[PDB]
């Protein structure tokens, strides 16, 4: 097989170079794309080895206290 | 004076006496305009600009495009003013007279510190709490792409 | 965000036509039976600036005023008129004290904020003096809660993002303190 | 199952080299597609359970054991009717080779099946409007699926016009619900179901109307159904009611909480005039299609009475009443496909032009099946009289069922009409037996060796040379005694019926 | 219960034995195709009683809540 | 009718517009006969509905 | 359940209140019917088109006019051009009639 | 027998304004994308919240 | 009615596949099997073209494992999804469900895991995936996310039932448990 289309299931390695010279413009948009959701699933790996995740923001209102008013509150009255 | 209904009646005008196809692109072209400058104003400026991304850039030169590939081949003065005049007198679209006559406003408030614009809540809910409707748009699209391809193509 | 709304000034007197908008006044003032409250008169910047200070000072009162809102259960602006008072008069406190003990330093922080888009991140040298001298004659502290200490963004010494254009003074008065202070 | 197998198709079939036998066999991996969907289905979907009602992705969708029974009917039907372009329908090359001409032919089958099943179980008019255009979208494709035929791209572009207009009255009365509640999910309006204009879901069910061919819109259908290939008419005449009637039955179970009257009428004035159309319509035609048009408007006539009615007996009626209506649809239709072999061939007068894709055209090419196949003509014999109401078999039971429907609820003029119309349109399936049989005698010893299946050629000579292939065959047969024989389980299916809750409980 | 099946399967034969005269072929022809048949509906006809025996409890279940709710409408 | 008129008015020599514009046509005497009809009908049936006590 | 009447910055908007009432109401177990959850169906609605406060306003109108009463000392002063938002009207001590700027803020 | 039974189930209950199925087996509002303490006009409490109506399984 | 212990309303994908019986892998085998069986089996009953038996091209017949790979997948899916919504036999599986969340509780982690997502897309995405397998015919769609709504009471897994206290398993208060809704919202009313 000199030149021969090689088969996927039989050649993987052959396949793709066949790819990587014939239609390069098929197969560095797909390595490109799916060098998107490869560096998701490596997000583990960052927060045990580089930084933990960030606080979320306040973006829900103004933060309630969860408790009961106070009774004993003076001053600034009329 | 509310201009806007002198652009809608040479609308009005010209819809009554096309001929031509050419004419006939140019109402829908004539109809946009009025409704993305009435958007723009008052309601939303939003759907203003989505639509003239989505209506005049995607599926306004799609007609033109046909029209050059289909063909080009090939009434009296007092009925059309008649008609529109007739057309004109009642443009009362609903009948409840006070919800038409009475002036309303809102109150604002405070309590919302975090604010951040329309196209940030749409895509808050489209992409949480409406992925299914988002998901089918998806199909649907992707069926119009097979649907075209089996159309038109001929081998 | 610039949405249009029924409830305040729209972008343009174009919007205004097409809704026939009528800006309408009420001179009616509040009844006597509620007694009277003295509204704060600052201006956008300098309550951008003292924020964080009416925040350590009436910390009690918005969160007890809020509080009231949570539980009136949907009557919230009749049935907390008494302490949505004393958060007018604690915040009116804050500004009166800011005028009578840091008013050169005070002025100098909402100049530069008016002067860069009202934004912290344009301002950092005139703010670091407002706080020192706030701290040493208030005692208020600026604090941005849900963070360490170590990492609260205002004492960050290399920010990533910093102003384009300089204020001038806020550099003459940061280098001026690097004297007067720095001994 | 079918989402996901749907991808691999599209896939695959752009891949593989176009040929007639690579066509056929990926035609035969949708019917395995739709036969795992239905065990799938089956599987995890129970009446006992879906009883009271399930919600489903942010309640967009709800489920219950009447939507339930729908999904597995048109799956089942969708089984019979992808057999037809999956195996022979005659095994003379010329004939079928139209049905494997097209690989996108399964795609856009498979691409309806998931816009069919998700119509009933709706909940939000948001979702509506997708899936109601999932749907439409779906039927035009296939429409227009043999694109180089000047009829069948004829009828797509009415097809899509109409339903486009469909699909905006459809669209329009959503909006109108909106603007007046504000609200979206079908259920949060139910609690408004006193305070808004019920007539805007009557526009609602204007739209829907159009989708099934009800008068006075029936006049498009009857073209539609007259011009596509019979491969293409035997399904989009079938397949939209069976998913749109559900809807409308539970759109009209919301409805008639109000009990509005005048919401009544007006459907009754439909109902009321579409049989008139549906019966007398039918008298004067030549095309056997155009004749099925007409057969089918005086069906979904009936089956809107039980739909109109909507009490406990109009659950069993319309239960029953759709499936055996799609057996009977399935039935005849095989057969038109079959019969076609035994058309003579000329060696002249009227000028009757012939294509490939609707072989059988008219009712006289039905001349003498008595004699050329006598087993399949009996079969088309049942399953007309079936259609008549003929007892015992299963149309008598579905007309006697809607009855009981109608007659319960107080539509008595109606319910006479329906029994004028159903004796009207008799005339006209009498013709389609008139031809069969009638010049049986005259006819009996005839020479006759230039039938279309007479250029089969002859394989050994001493081998026993079946006439018609194995699987069509097997399948007409078994939906005519079926038809025929339904006497002999019917109690149980009825009583399989009952239990078919829409909300009833207790 | 074999006789439930033992009527299913008879069902499936005539159905081979109409399938014959459609194709007009001998009724003699391949004759393990009524085996196949046969078979194909026992299985069906299994499955038939199984769907109805389960209509029979879900029914009795059913009527003895609407024999109490006519019961409080009989009041 | 007026409106039927405009739309023959811009179609004339097209066979299928006229195909159908024609059948909707009303002449002359089915524009006056019809209207008096159902104002003689709406009349005589209420007034029989009132000498029949319902 | 699904969100409906969302405000345009993620929270709920005006009328979201009066609709989850009505929700809590229908959806209650101690209710035999849905007669108690009738006026809290109309507040709903009147907080979205305020069709009865509006026809109180048409009466008020209606009224002044059958009694003579003048409808500049009854209604409320108001200004149709954003630009005249003067400082003369908005009541400051020394403020000018000259217009204001509303070009670029 | 058979009289009885179809009379049973051939009833239908009749519903008006006042009594229908809805299936909304809570109330919506507890979390919203952001800003979820609006107004404070949400007066429903979730923590306190009384027991739905729950719907019948005529099978169980 | 068959009905028996409401394990998980809306059960976790990973957990679905944990909890497949040998049988559960006989129906995604045999499903497998069956798609490219059922294609020699249409050529036994009919011959694509010709009059005689002839094998489908080796394509077709990976393609139809693929395809029968899903379908058997989803099929074994669907059944053990049964199990944990009370629909079927789950009394094998209620026992292994207790035993994990009794440990889980023990190590004061919370029995449905941890998440990124906060506590809106955390309800959001139950919505969505619950009762998500009654269309999983149509389309898919699984929980892969750790939520809270499950539709069970956390109660019920602190009572000892038979053949449990043998374990000996502590179990802290709801309230000291990481990561639940009745251990978040201590310092604020709405952020946890
Ligand atoms: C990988 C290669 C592969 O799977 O199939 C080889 C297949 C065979 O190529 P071929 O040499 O031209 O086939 C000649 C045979 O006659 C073609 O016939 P075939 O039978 O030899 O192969 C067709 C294939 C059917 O092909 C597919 O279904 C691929 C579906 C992917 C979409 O059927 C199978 O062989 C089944 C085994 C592989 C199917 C994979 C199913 C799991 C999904 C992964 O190649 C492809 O189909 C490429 C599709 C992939 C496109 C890129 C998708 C990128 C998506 C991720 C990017 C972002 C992250
Ligand atoms: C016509 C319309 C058509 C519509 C349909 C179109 C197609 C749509 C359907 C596709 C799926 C729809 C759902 C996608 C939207 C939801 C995305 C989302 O929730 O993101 C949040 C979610 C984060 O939520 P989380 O609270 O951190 O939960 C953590 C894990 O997800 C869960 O933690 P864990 O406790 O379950 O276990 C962690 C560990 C497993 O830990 C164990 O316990 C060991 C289990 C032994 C292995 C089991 C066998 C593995 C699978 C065979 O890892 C896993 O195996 C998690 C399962 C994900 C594996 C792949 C799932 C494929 C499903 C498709 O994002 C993800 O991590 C999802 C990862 C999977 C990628 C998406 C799968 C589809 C691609
Ligand atoms: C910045 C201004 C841009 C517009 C410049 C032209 C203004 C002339 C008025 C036309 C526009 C009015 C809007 C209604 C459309 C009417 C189109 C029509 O009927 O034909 C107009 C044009 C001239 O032909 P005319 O003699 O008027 O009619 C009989 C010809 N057999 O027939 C022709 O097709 C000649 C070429 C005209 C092409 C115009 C394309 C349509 C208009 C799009 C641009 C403007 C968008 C609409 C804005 C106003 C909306 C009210
Ligand atoms: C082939 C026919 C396959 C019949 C399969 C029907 C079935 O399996 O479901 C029956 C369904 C009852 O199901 P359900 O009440 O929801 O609960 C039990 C689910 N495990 O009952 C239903 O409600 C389904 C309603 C549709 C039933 C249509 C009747 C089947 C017609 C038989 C056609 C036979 C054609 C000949 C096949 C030839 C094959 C070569
Ligand atoms: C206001 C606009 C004009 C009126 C439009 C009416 C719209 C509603 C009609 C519903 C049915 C749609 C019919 C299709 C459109 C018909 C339009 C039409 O009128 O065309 C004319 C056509 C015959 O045309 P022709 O008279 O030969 O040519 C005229 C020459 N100038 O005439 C026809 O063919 C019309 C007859 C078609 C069939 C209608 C019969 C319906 C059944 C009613 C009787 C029901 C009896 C039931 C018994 C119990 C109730 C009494
Ligand atoms: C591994 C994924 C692709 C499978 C390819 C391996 C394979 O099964 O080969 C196809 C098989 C025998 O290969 P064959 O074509 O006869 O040998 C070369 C002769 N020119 O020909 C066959 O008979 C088909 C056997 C199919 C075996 C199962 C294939 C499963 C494919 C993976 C599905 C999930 C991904
Ligand atoms: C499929 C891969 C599944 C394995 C994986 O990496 O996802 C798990 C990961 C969990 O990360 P972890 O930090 O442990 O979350 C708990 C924190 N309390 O989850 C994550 O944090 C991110 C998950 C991203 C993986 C999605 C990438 C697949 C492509 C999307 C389509
Ligand atoms: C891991 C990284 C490497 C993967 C690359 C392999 C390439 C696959 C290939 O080339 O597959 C081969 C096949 C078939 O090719 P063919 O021309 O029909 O036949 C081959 C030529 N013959 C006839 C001489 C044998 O192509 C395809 O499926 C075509 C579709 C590919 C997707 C293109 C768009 C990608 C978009 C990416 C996101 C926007
Ligand atoms: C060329 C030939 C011309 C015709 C000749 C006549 C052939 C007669 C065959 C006798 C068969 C027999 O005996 O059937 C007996 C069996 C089993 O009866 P069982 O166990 O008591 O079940 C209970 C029956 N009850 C109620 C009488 C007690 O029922 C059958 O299979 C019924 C036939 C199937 C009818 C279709 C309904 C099922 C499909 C549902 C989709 C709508
Ligand atoms: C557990 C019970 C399973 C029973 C088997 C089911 C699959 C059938 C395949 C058998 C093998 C085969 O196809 O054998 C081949 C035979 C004979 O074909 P022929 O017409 O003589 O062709 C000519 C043969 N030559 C080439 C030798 C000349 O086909 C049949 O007889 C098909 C019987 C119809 C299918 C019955 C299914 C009933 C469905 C009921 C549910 C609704």
């Amino acid at each position: 097989a000199i030149g021969d289309y090689p088969v996927y299931y039989k050649q993987p390695i052959r396949w793709l170079s066949y790819h990587a010279h014939t239609r390069p413009h098929v197969f560095y948009a797909i390595a490109v794309a799916a060098l998107g959701p490869v560096f998701m699933m490596a997000t583990p790996l960052r927060r045990k080895f580089l930084y933990d995740d960030h606080e979320p923001l306040p973006a829900n209102g103004y933060p309630l206290p969860n408790r009961s008013r106070d009774k004993t509150l003076t001053g600034y009255d009329d | 004076m509310n201009l806007e209904i002198l652009d809608l009646s040479i609308l009005g005008f010209y819809s009554l006496i096309s001929s031509n196809s050419f004419e006939s692109i140019a109402i829908l072209v004539a109809t946009i305009m009025p409704v993305i400058t009435e958007l723009w104003y008052n309601y939303s400026q939003l759907f203003a600009l989505l639509y003239t991304l989505i209506y005049v850039g995607a599926v306004v030169i799609l007609f033109v495009f046909i029209l050059s590939v289909i063909n080009e081949k090939e009434s009296g003065l007092f009925i059309l003013i008649l008609v529109l005049l007739l057309d004109d007198l009642d443009d009362n679209e609903s009948n409840d007279n006070d919800y038409n006559n009475v002036y309303i406003t809102d109150y604002a408030d405070w309590f919302n510190n975090y604010n951040e614009s329309d196209l940030s809540v749409i895509g808050n809910l489209l992409f949480t709490e409406y992925a299914l409707l988002l998901l089918i748009i998806s199909f649907i699209l992707l069926m119009s792409i097979i649907g075209l391809i089996l159309i038109v193509k001929k081998d | 965000s610039s949405t249009h709304t029924n409830d305040s000034l729209n972008s343009s007197n174009y919007v205004d036509k097409l809704k026939d908008t009528h800006f309408v006044f009420e001179n009616d003032k509040l009844p006597s039976e509620i007694p009277d409250v003295e509204e704060v008169g600052a201006t956008t910047a300098p309550l951008l600036s003292a924020a964080y200070f009416i925040g350590a000072k009436c910390q009690d009162y918005n969160d007890d005023f809020m509080l009231c809102q949570k539980e009136a259960k949907g009557n919230g602006p009749i049935d907390c008129l008494k302490e949505g008072r004393r958060v007018t008069r604690c915040a009116s406190g804050v500004l009166k004290d800011l005028n009578t003990h840091c008013s050169d330093e005070f002025r100098l922080h909402w100049q530069c904020l008016s002067f860069s888009n009202l934004e912290y991140k344009n301002c950092r040298k005139a703010e670091s003096l407002l706080n020192k001298c706030v701290f040493e004659k208030m005692n208020l502290v600026k604090k941005i809660p849900g963070i360490p200490e170590d990492r609260q963004i205002h004492l960050k010494q290399n920010p990533v993002l910093k102003p384009v254009a300089l204020h001038q003074d806020s550099e003459v008065a940061f280098k001026k303190a690097q004297n007067e202070n720095s001994i | 199952m079918l989402f996901t197998s749907l991808l691999l198709i599209i896939v695959y079939g752009s891949l593989v080299n176009k040929s007639h036998l690579l066509t056929k066999l990926i035609n035969r991996l949708g019917l395995i597609i739709i036969i795992y969907t239905l065990l799938i289905h089956l599987n995890i979907n129970t009446l006992e359970n879906l009883s009271i009602g399930i919600n489903m992705f942010n309640n967009l969708l709800l489920i219950n054991s009447f939507n339930n029974t729908i999904i597995e009917l048109i799956l089942i039907i969708c089984i019979l009717y992808v057999l037809l372009i999956s195996f022979n329908i005659t095994g003379l090359s010329i004939i079928d080779n139209l049905n494997y001409s097209k690989r996108t032919f399964i795609v856009i089958v498979l691409f309806n099946i998931i816009g069919l099943t998700l119509l009933p179980l709706v909940n939000d008019i948001m979702i509506l409007f997708i899936i109601i255009e999932l749907q439409s979208y779906s039927l035009y494709l296939l429409t227009a699926i043999f694109n180089e035929s000047h009829n069948s791209t004829k009828s797509a572009l009415y097809y899509f016009i109409v339903g486009s207009i469909a699909s905006f009255i459809i669209l329009d009365a959503t909006v109108s619900i909106y603007d007046d509640l504000g609200l979206t999910n079908i259920q949060y309006i139910l609690m408004y179901i006193d305070k808004l204009e019920i007539f805007d879901l009557l526009c609602l069910l204007f739209g829907l109307f159009i989708k099934i061919g009800l008068a006075p819109f029936y006049s498009y259908s009857i073209t539609i159904y007259s011009l596509s290939p019979t491969i293409i008419t035997n399904y989009i005449s079938l397949m939209p009611k069976l998913s749109i009637l559900t809807l409308i039955y539970i759109i009209m179970h919301y409805i008639n909480i109000v009990n509005n009257t005048d919401l009544n009428y007006v459907i009754s004035f439909l109902i009321l005039i579409s049989m008139f159309i549906g019966s007398f319509g039918g008298l004067n035609v030549i095309r056997i299609k155009t004749l099925l048009a007409y057969s089918s408007l005086l069906n979904v006539s009936y089956m809107l009475l039980a739909i109109l009615s909507n009490s406990n007996e109009s659950i069993i009626a319309y239960i029953y009443y759709i499936i055996q209506y799609s057996l009977t649809h399935i039935n005849i239709f095989s057969i038109i496909l079959v019969i076609s072999i035994y058309l003579p061939i000329m060696n002249n007068m009227l000028n009757v032009m012939i294509t490939k894709y609707s072989p059988i055209e008219y009712i006289n090419q039905l001349k003498n099946l008595f004699i050329n196949n006598i087993f399949i003509a009996i079969a088309l014999c049942i399953s007309i009289f079936s259609l008549i109401g003929i007892p015992p078999l299963t149309g008598f039971y579905g007309k006697y069922l809607v009855l009981i429907s109608g007659l319960n609820n107080g539509y008595v003029l109606l319910s006479i009409v329906l029994i004028i119309a159903s004796s009207i349109s008799t005339v006209y399936y009498a013709t389609i037996l008139k031809v069969l049989s009638f010049d049986t005698l005259s006819f009996k010893d005839i020479i006759s060796n230039n039938l279309i299946i007479n250029t089969s050629p002859e394989n050994n000579n001493n081998e026993i040379k079946p006439e018609i292939s194995n699987v069509i065959s097997y399948v007409i047969s078994s939906l005519t005694l079926i038809i025929l024989l339904i006497i002999i389980q019917y109690e149980n299916i009825v009583k399989g019926a009952y239990l078919v809750l829409l909300y009833n409980w207790v | 219960m074999i006789a439930s099946l033992a009527g299913w399967g008879l069902f499936g034969v005539t159905v081979r034995a109409y399938q014959q005269g459609i194709r007009k072929v001998p009724f003699s022809y391949y004759p393990l195709g009524y085996v196949y048949s046969a078979l194909g509906w026992v299985a069906f006809g299994y499955g038939f009683n199984l769907w109805t025996e389960r209509n029979d409890k879900l029914l009795e279940k059913r009527v003895e809540k609407l024999k109490e709710s006519r019961n409080l409408r009989l009041s | 009718h007026f409106r039927r008129l405009m739309q023959y008015k811009k179609g004339s020599a097209r066979p299928g517009l006229a195909k159908y514009l024609n059948l909707f046509s009303l002449s002359k005497s089915q524009l006056i006969g019809f209207p008096v009809a159902l104002g003689a009908f709406s009349f005589l049936s209420h007034s029989f509905a009132n000498l029949q006590e319902g | 359940a699904p969100l409906q009447q969302v405000g345009r910055h993620g929270g709920p908007n005006k009328c979201f209140g009066e609709f989850q009432r009505v929700v809590e109401c229908m959806t209650n177990a101690k209710h035999d019917s849905y007669e108690p959850c009738n006026n809290l169906k109309n507040d709903y609605l009147e907080c979205r088109k305020h069709k009865v406060e509006r026809y109180k306003a048409f009466l008020m109108q209606k009224h002044a006019e059958e009694l003579g009463k003048d409808p500049e000392e009854i209604g409320a002063p108001f200004v149709r051009k954003r630009r005249f938002l003067t400082s003369k009207t908005l009541g400051l001590v020394d403020g000018d009639d000259y217009e204001i700027g509303v070009e670029k803020i | 027998s058979t009289a009885d039974l179809y009379g049973l189930i051939s009833f239908t209950p009749k519903r008006d304004i006042h009594h229908y199925v809805i299936r909304v087996d809570e109330v919506p509002g507890k979390h919203f994308p952001t800003n979820t303490t609006g107004n404070f006009g949400n007066t429903v409490d979730f923590e306190n919240l009384e027991p739905r109506r729950k719907p019948i399984n005529p099978y169980l | 009615m068959e009905t028996y212990e409401l394990i998980d309303s809306d059960p976790k994908f990973s957990r679905v596949v944990r909890y497949f019986r040998p049988s559960d892998y006989l129906t995604w085998a045999l499903g497998t099997i069956g798609a490219p069986g059922l294609m020699v089996l249409f050529e036994k009953i009919e011959p694509a073209k010709g009059n005689t038996f002839k094998m489908p091209p080796p394509s077709i017949m990976r393609i139809a494992t693929t395809i029968g790979f899903f379908g058997g997948f989803y099929y074994a899916y669907t059944s053990s999804t049964k199990r944990f919504w009370g629909y079927s036999e789950n009394a094998k599986e209620v026992a292994k469900d207790r035993y994990e969340v009794k440990k889980a509780l023990s190590e004061k982690k919370s029995p449905y895991g941890s998440s990124l997502l906060n506590p809106y897309q955390q309800d959001m995405s139950a919505r969505n995936s619950t009762n998500s397998q009654l269309l999983l015919a149509i389309f898919p769609w699984f929980n892969v996310a750790n939520h809270q709504s499950h539709g069970i009471d956390l109660r019920k897994y602190y009572e000892v039932r038979d053949g449990e206290e043998n374990w000996n398993f502590t179990l802290p208060p709801l309230d000291q448990v990481k990561d639940l809704d009745v251990a978040q919202y201590k310092e604020y009313s709405n952020y946890p």
